[PDB]
């Protein structure tokens, strides 16, 4: 079957131009919906956009309702998702499951809502849900979750350290401020939580501007504090962004795809060697013409040689780095001495 | 563990044939010859290097019992396999024809016999559809 | 002869000091007529600077009319732009248009708005728009363009992630200050519109401060949304940064340009051997001095010849790495082996 | 026995899941504490937060004071502290001082304060201090000492420029507004430090608004200032993050554990070598097998080796780097012309 | 001999811990005089501080003449500064030049203000110019200056792009709040020149608030102008902090200091050699040891060497890069086959 | 393009001569040198490298027919072309004089006879002025 | 002082016994070899590089002086000592077994002799209890 | 510059003899030889490299105009020069002392020979002091 497997490449893994214009207009349907749903929040705006909220969105679920379905039909093409069992392995993964709750809340609003502040929040927050659609494959998520996995103890270290700065500081300036009046009468620094809402909005640079230290302790400490405990807090920034480049800078100097084809071939022939050689009536056994004891060396030479393809099929998938040039220069050394070695063997056996 | 370190044992003592308590480039490849492989000293370098932790160019019993206390049930040696199955997948939905997998096999890496290739596809065999699911075959390869 | 090219090199492609100075004094006098446009908009310096403004904006589009008259004249200097469609095509080129566009707007403006709000706001729009007149070649707009799209991806991925943050965040806090009352008695969260608004505000690390959340609630999520999506935000900036400076260090180790000289030469040769076996009765085919068959295997080893010198000229053009040195080691290794092989070959020969 | 040091890698290096979960236990327990001082200072929730404190803080202190006591008895595993002075040498790390300190501060505030402003005010920072116990190793600190010390001096020299830049400006500033009156009647600038309050707030790029300049000269200079020296102080964050993106992708380029045992071993080796050959009567000098005067020469032969040992030690614990190809490459160079020359001088004593 | 040396390396080029403190002792006192200069201004502090002044300003203009003049004697260690001339030249200095105005500034004032406003202003500033004295090498500048040219490009080009989006972004944010009255009946955009400092203010990311845009047209300009031209004044930082890592990076790279000794001396000795082939009658032509025509020869030969010995010496003080790895097969490459040519020659003499 | 296919395997089997299915590089050097080219080593190897895309150091029919269906009327190609010609355009405005274009053609790379050189030179020329312009060379080359 | 100068010049002049003032790879080999060490080329170079500052491949007087100069009492080279000796320790709590210990020493690295292993285990010996402990050890090492 | 062409040509010759047009790295060794130096193949190779711009391994008439055409009073060629004599210079001052000058030139690098280093610090003599300026040295040598 090569329609399923078309329409497949068609829906999950796109490629070409006519894939792109079709998912580029469905998050242009999406972003419109969004826009409309924002639009009827507004007073004068509230009638029209809801009027229009009822054909759209029971077009909108038609058409997602009939490319779910699609969708889950076409999913047969692999082997993982062949049969009842993997359409229910494939109705489990995170995006899919958000497609059906999407779809089934949708229909639920339209049929309950139709018969209040409910009964358009959840179709609004539903639009707002909409928009995770766009990415199928996930590979904004895993491309970002990959570099956060790498710098983790990096990042966990920044945000800790940031952190207790800023427990700290909102302590002091507290303290500091604790009584102070500003104009107009009011107490901005009431209570530690005012005080620690003033050092998130600080830290962060974002600088609101309705809690601002009044005294000279106040000031002085505040002003050491955004000197020091606000470069803590770009840090993620920084070192995610280091890290993005340095990975695009990798990916210039990646081996072909072409060369790793005899280290997987090689790879899959050890472990099945491996494998075979567990059958004490294989066919395997030939390849050494009787033969009782070899049976534990031939089994232990296997294992040895499986594991250096392991290695060979591992450095085969790695960009290029100082590694392989010593590697390859440890394995042409070796062979011009084996070489020579040859060269004076044979002339010391010829002429003696 | 009494009889897994006595085989272990008698397998390290079927390497050493010397006493010494290491197994070396020259021992591992007159192993080789007498089995009838006549490997070439860059090979058996690359499979000395594997088990030799310590760097001393040989084989010591602590290295052969760590190197055979190694599994190919492991998930990340499946994954593995997995990724080497998927370089010969061109439409990847988990299948490889049976032709395909018979040239590999036969004309690539360690250019396995045509028996023992046949074998594997009769192994390998769903059904005898003809394209072959190699998932399945790497189930029942590390199921052991 | 050389006229032509020289007036193209001082415009087009300035070098040296005289062209760096007339490139400075045409960037200076551009600023002071927008500083003049800026100070229009004053009260007091309406009539003072808009009657400054005539005789300057008249000087200005006669010198630049001849400016661009020569120039065109100019372009001829090269092959791209000889003839009528040369100059046709040097004129369709961006900077072109907009400097064809900049003179005529300039005297439709002068010769109509001359003899209200119009005719003024066009004026300062275009001598807004003379800045761009500065960057002739495009450089900083293609350095920018490269490494934008070479970390496209990553943009992307930042760029969506951090809107959806953005949107999540906003009808949140929509949600918890629907009714809130600041003082003076204004609801600053009357809609998902002004949420929206207080979310970009506060997520590009400006603060304002119109509006502020006044709950716990919507201070605890603006606090979680500060300290998490404010990085979102801010990661471009540091892509971007690691990118110009990695490609600033790759600068350092490239190729010498004379070094890619015998590489030009072998692939401008290979690729007219190629062409010319095409040709029966050609002269290049007594290099390999009847001919029935031959042709068709000479046919494909000057084809295979073509792509090494491809490969050899792409291979010229880049910066050192460690491709490089494995590539020389394995000729060098080759040469040494073969080298030995013949010591072998020639002593069996000669002792046997 | 043994059981010492299992208690130890459970308290001062966890490792596993039951470990974690223990100490992740115990910084949800500490981070409650801290949410219920937050919650002691708000107006309602002031005498229920503090009735509740009571109890658990005695619980908290009892807890803390009993693994205090284990942990200290369970350092013994170690060997710096067997025995008293190795006791009173653990006391002395900074971690070990403040948990003794959020001890007997805890039980002098509950036998003291319960039986005032200081008795909450004491234990609130203490909860506080508390928030520190969760870095048993300091491994945190240590990661960001090193790259802060490795970078200081380009740190040193952005935050010396850019304090000369604030205080240039805030000076300028001042002298530009000082007369200047806002709405509502108040000079924002009444002094040099009104004016150093308003160029950190700046700088910072945090912007309260509560000082704003009002002169068209302030505007401009403030316009200037935000233009340039806000780099200055964003410039440690990315110097920081870029270093952590640099270390980290360094650790993907190690060496393997096992490749540093025969140079450790020869290090050792060599140093006691050169210790033994201090001891006329050792059984270091049987190696060549009477000897008065080669003592001399032994002595020195032996102290290069130790400094070779060094040498080879230092270098089997850093990464790959170009110098690991360099000094391959002279060391198999060496040995095939080594090699040749032997080849040559064989032939020549063979046949002449 | 030796007592000039030591205090010019005292004094200009510290080294220690007695000249650290010595310095650290300076910026502390100056830093005092700055913060008696803040309180001065002060209204309650402004007569205490003044009176402070006074004594403070003529001990340390004795104490800084007194040293000027003694580093100024210490100058002739150098060969540069040696005789009036070289003292002259030491006083061109910047920071000579720095050092001799805020002294002789210093007893001007007090001695024309002590025997109104501009009495204060002119001593203030002294006494803020001071901090520019402890960086006596100018080591910070030149650390920055380096950096802020290698990547030049990179800053005008993020620069001209910002300059050219906050200029029409203000523009367009002008025409959308021409008109628009805010609470209170304030018009914040009146002309382009507060629509330039909205856009300053906001691509800065500071936000003020003192002008914000209110209608929806604005709001949206505003939203895209944030997200998108802030990230170009945000670039530099970025660009900078990767520069500046990456340097530090390169230095745990760098060849020792004594592998240039033998590339040094080779420079030195092929440039003398060029320039004493200069003379017929020099003693440098018995090396090739009448000669009539030889000299035109010998004379290109020195010259190819010197330039040689230049590249060499370059190469010397670089870190290790790819280059010298190539560059070292190259030659090992080249040695191993002239010595198997040699093992052929032999051969085929002896026995062919 | 099943004529093709047939030439095709027809240059395929002249390149073999041995049934095996794959050329080597001592195969190809054996051609080479029957037309008269004496390759060196290297120079063979480059050649078997480009066309290989497998790795196992051969060509493969496959490989064969894959090489054989590029195409140098591409705009990556022409592109490439135009760029090693700049390499000898000193001033940048697409001419090079006819003396310096012959004299690299000569003495650089392959090292061109004169008489090929001549032969370009004349497909090449700008009513004989002697400043030929090579963006209309690079033209006719790909248009072929 | 000037009993230090003159024992270093009579090392000198015994490693040289040429007077041209320089040590080379093959004197200190014909040294090494008169003590009964057949020390290789390669090692010869390495022992060469460390004392050799200037870079021109001999050793001057001053070099020697300088090599001379040095102690192994500095804080630097403990903590070296130190760390080799933390590879061996499995737990980390700065014991490592005699037994183990005596096995590394005599079967890596130099190769230590059994007489001069069980004169090291002597000196490190915490009442015979059989776990050295490590750290006394560099004390009393890096004390002379 | 009729003359300094003419003359170049000349030198040009003497070094071609064999009128190709080129100088190869055989014929550089040849004249060398011929002055008796005996120079080893990588200095001839490193000789031809600077010289070599276009990358063929000779030189051609233009690249030797090329070559003769420079200079060493330009004001990097001057800073070159000193920075190479701040390497022996040991406080930094802008002296050398007149012996560590000639042991430097006489025992490393080129190894000047005695005679031409008491001729070079006869010139580079400040009144006899002893301790020579190394600047005044930098300067008279770059006047030419
Ligand atoms: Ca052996
Ligand atoms: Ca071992
Ligand atoms: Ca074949
Ligand atoms: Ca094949
Ligand atoms: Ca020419
Ligand atoms: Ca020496
Ligand atoms: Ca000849």
């Amino acid at each position: 079957t090569h329609v399923q497997g078309r329409v497949y490449n068609f829906l999950e893994r796109p490629t070409g131009w006519k894939c792109f214009v079709y998912h580029f207009a469905v998050f242009l349907i999406v972003l419109v919906c969004l826009i409309f749903s924002v639009l009827s929040t507004i007073e004068q705006y509230a009638a029209l956009a809801t009027g229009t909220l009822f054909w759209m969105e029971i077009v909108l679920v038609v058409f997602f309702g009939t490319e779910y379905v699609v969708r889950l039909w076409s999913a047969g093409c692999r082997s993982k998702y062949v049969g009842l069992w993997g359409r229910l392995r494939f109705a489990r993964k995170p995006i899919s499951i958000i497609d059906l709750i999407v779809v089934v809340a949708s229909m639920v609003v339209l049929c309950v809502g139709s018969k209040a502040t409910s009964a358009i929040r959840g179709i609004r927050f539903l639009q707002i849900l909409r928009m995770l659609h766009v990415d199928r494959q996930g590979g904004t998520w895993r491309l970002l979750g990959s570099v956060v996995f790498i710098h983790r103890q990096e990042l966990i270290t920044t945000l800790y350290i940031g952190f207790l700065g800023l427990i700290f500081s909102s302590y002091f300036v507290y303290l500091a401020e604790k009584d102070a009046v500003n104009e107009s009468g009011r107490v901005e620094f009431g209570s530690y939580a005012d005080a620690l809402w003033w050092g998130v909005v600080t830290v962060t640079t974002i600088g609101y501007g309705d809690k601002v230290p009044q005294t000279w302790v106040g000031k002085t400490i505040a002003s050491c504090f955004s000197v020091f405990a606000i470069s803590f807090f770009a840090l993620p920034a920084g070192i995610l962004g280091s890290g993005f480049a340095l990975k695009v800078q990798q990916k210039q100097r990646q081996k072909h795809f072409n060369r790793q084809i005899p280290a997987a071939a090689s790879l899959i022939q050890t472990a099945w060697r491996c494998y075979a050689a567990e059958n004490p009536d294989s066919s395997t056994w030939k390849i050494y013409i009787l033969r009782e004891h070899h049976r534990a060396t031939i089994k232990v030479i296997r294992r040895m040689q499986y594991f250096v393809a392991k290695k060979k099929f591992q450095q085969a998938r790695k960009p290029y780095d100082v590694r392989d040039v010593i590697e390859q220069y440890s394995q042409g050394h070796l062979n011009l001495m084996v070489r020579i070695k040859e060269l004076q063997r044979r002339l010391d056996q010829s002429i003696g | 563990t009494e009889e897994q370190i006595a085989e272990f044992k008698e397998a390290f003592s079927l390497f050493d044939k010397d006493g010494d308590g290491t197994i070396t480039t020259k021992e591992l490849g007159t192993v080789m010859r007498s089995l009838g492989q006549n490997p070439t000293e860059a090979e058996l370098q690359d499979m000395i290097n594997e088990v030799d932790a310590d760097g001393n160019g040989t084989i010591d019993f602590p290295e052969f019992l760590t190197m055979m206390a190694r599994k190919m049930k492991d998930t990340d040696s499946e994954e593995e396999i997995r990724e080497a199955f998927r370089v010969f997948d061109k439409d990847g939905n988990g299948y490889i024809s049976a032709a395909e997998l018979r040239h590999v096999m036969t004309n690539l890496g360690e250019k396995l016999t045509d028996e023992e290739v046949d074998e594997m596809i009769r192994e390998a065999d769903i059904d005898g559809d003809g394209q072959v699911n190699y998932e399945e075959f790497v189930q029942m390869m590390t199921a052991k």
